[PDB]
């Protein structure tokens, strides 16, 4: 029944948003909820931010 | 009052990387006032320069594979990425790259412009292993602030772009690691005030002072805004373009009538005894006068613009 | 003199303007003066009627749209009208006209190019 097949192929890039799951290997399971500049994350005396 | 302003006194730098600068003298509970308003200030929105495409032959797309290479493509990207320069008056420019031959391009290899300041000679782009091998690449490069990767810029946007061009994800802040420590100044009588030395670690492209001193016209521009605050269309065409019939209004421009304001300003008992009217053309006369709201002989105010042409 | 503007006015509107001699009143004199001042000038102006029947003729031959668009673009009354001028003037029917593939000069008034 068929004439001929084609079949194209796709590739995606995919990056953090609200409501991707990530954990630890401890069972310690997340929702990543909100993504914050750099300036307001608690940064430590000598610079280096968490 | 008993105010008092703290000025300049250095800058000393390590090196193109590393420097540091004081600024003194404050008064008491200055010192977090102005100090972390620029640590936040000097992070989100300082200007400078970055890579926003590649475009580059003998591949079609990032996911592909270039012979001679021992990195992949994409990794060409997150090698072009750490990149640093300094662009002087343009805040678009393109640099080629012209090179063959086996060992790894740095970034003394590519074809330079006059204004265009290298920081780093040795942010390793590739490596080559295959000595016939030859590579076109022009990086573009524009200047901006944020993290704005021209995602938006092909989703705000939607030119027709040619086949073969790849985008570039940006970071354009040039700022990396600043931070702060307040030391008591030393005035006399007033043992109360106290130093700002802040830090600065970052990548090249960027003077100290410019840094410092941009940030008190981003500041000063909201702290002014708390401060401080707190005629007829078918009148104005020429009297051929009034859209009449044959021959009512072409014969008016023969007496160099060439507006309707001018039409309006002549007498009708001595524009229709010329020998070019005719005794029908009196009622398109009468159509554009009476459906207007104008009168005969009636003085307007002025009929022509600055502009003044004929045919 | 005056009656000029009539000759090329009227090659570039027996189009969307429905111009009879009423309208053509409209060129500052009469009905019936109009026609004399036309007659001593050329010998023959309602040459409208040839523009129409030969400003229809450029749909035929020379676009590709069909007969209906025809009789009534170029300010004729009806189809049948149309083709009641096309017969006192061209001998032919219009579908007889186009589909032949040669066409020559027999019913088409030229323009007044005085």
């Amino acid at each position: 029944g068929v004439l001929k097949i084609v079949k194209v192929y796709l590739a995606v890039k995919r990056r953090i948003q609200p409501g991707d799951k990530m954990a630890g290997r401890h069972g310690n399971k997340g929702v990543i909820s909100k993504i914050n500049p750099i300036e307001d994350m608690p940064y430590d005396e000598n610079g280096t931010p968490v | 009052t008993e105010f008092l302003k703290p000025r300049l006194v250095d800058i000393e730098q390590v090196s193109s990387t590393h420097a540091k600068v004081t600024l003194e003298p404050l008064e008491r509970g200055f010192g977090h006032t102005l100090g972390n308003a620029l640590r936040r200030i000097l992070l989100s929105s300082m200007p400078g320069c970055a890579v926003t495409e590649v475009e580059i032959d003998g591949v079609l797309h990032e996911y592909s594979t270039k012979e001679g290479v021992q990195e992949d493509i994409l990794e060409i990207l997150l090698n072009l990425k750490g990149l640093a320069v300094r662009v002087q008056g343009k805040d678009e420019v393109i640099l080629t790259l012209n090179k063959s031959g086996i060992g790894p391009v740095t970034a003394a290899d590519i074809t330079h412009d006059g204004d265009v300041e290298i920081v780093k000679p040795q942010h390793v782009i590739c490596h080559l292993t295959d000595e016939n091998a030859s590579i076109s690449m022009r990086i573009k490069v524009q200047r901006g602030r944020g993290y704005v990767p021209a995602s938006t810029r092909i989703h705000s946007e939607e030119d027709e772009r040619p086949i073969g061009r790849l985008l570039v994800d940006a970071c354009y802040s040039p700022v990396e690691r600043i931070a702060y420590n307040v030391e008591a100044a030393r005035v006399e009588q007033r043992t109360d005030l106290d130093k700002l030395v802040i830090e600065m670690e970052t990548n090249g492209t960027i003077d100290p002072e410019e840094a410092i001193r941009r940030a008190a016209t981003i500041l000063a521009e909201q702290l002014e805004a708390f401060v401080d605050l707190r005629f007829d269309p078918i009148l104005l065409r020429p009297v051929d373009d009034l859209e009449l019939t044959v021959r009512s209004a072409n014969c008016l421009k023969a007496e160099a009538i060439h507006y309707i304001g001018d039409l309006v300003q002549r007498t009708e008992v001595e524009l229709l005894k010329t020998p070019n009217l005719g005794k029908k053309s009196l009622t398109e006369i009468k159509d554009v006068l009476a459906s207007r709201g104008l009168s005969l002989g009636m003085r307007l105010e002025n009929w022509p613009p600055a502009s003044i042409a004929d045919e | 003199g005056i009656i000029r503007d009539l000759l090329i006015w009227l090659e570039g509107h027996l189009d969307q303007p429905l111009s009879l001699d009423n309208v053509a009143a409209k060129a500052g004199y009469s009905k019936w003066h109009l026609q004399r001042m036309f007659k001593d000038v050329t010998g023959h102006i309602g040459y409208i009627r040839a523009r129409r029947l030969s400003k229809s003729a450029v749909a035929l031959r020379l676009t590709a749209r069909p007969i209906l668009d025809i009789a009534l673009q170029y300010r004729f009354d009806s189809q049948q009208t149309f083709t009641r001028a096309f017969k006192k003037q061209f001998a032919q029917t219009p579908a007889l006209y186009r589909r032949s593939p040669e066409w020559s000069a027999f019913g088409i008034r030229p323009p007044l190019r005085l």
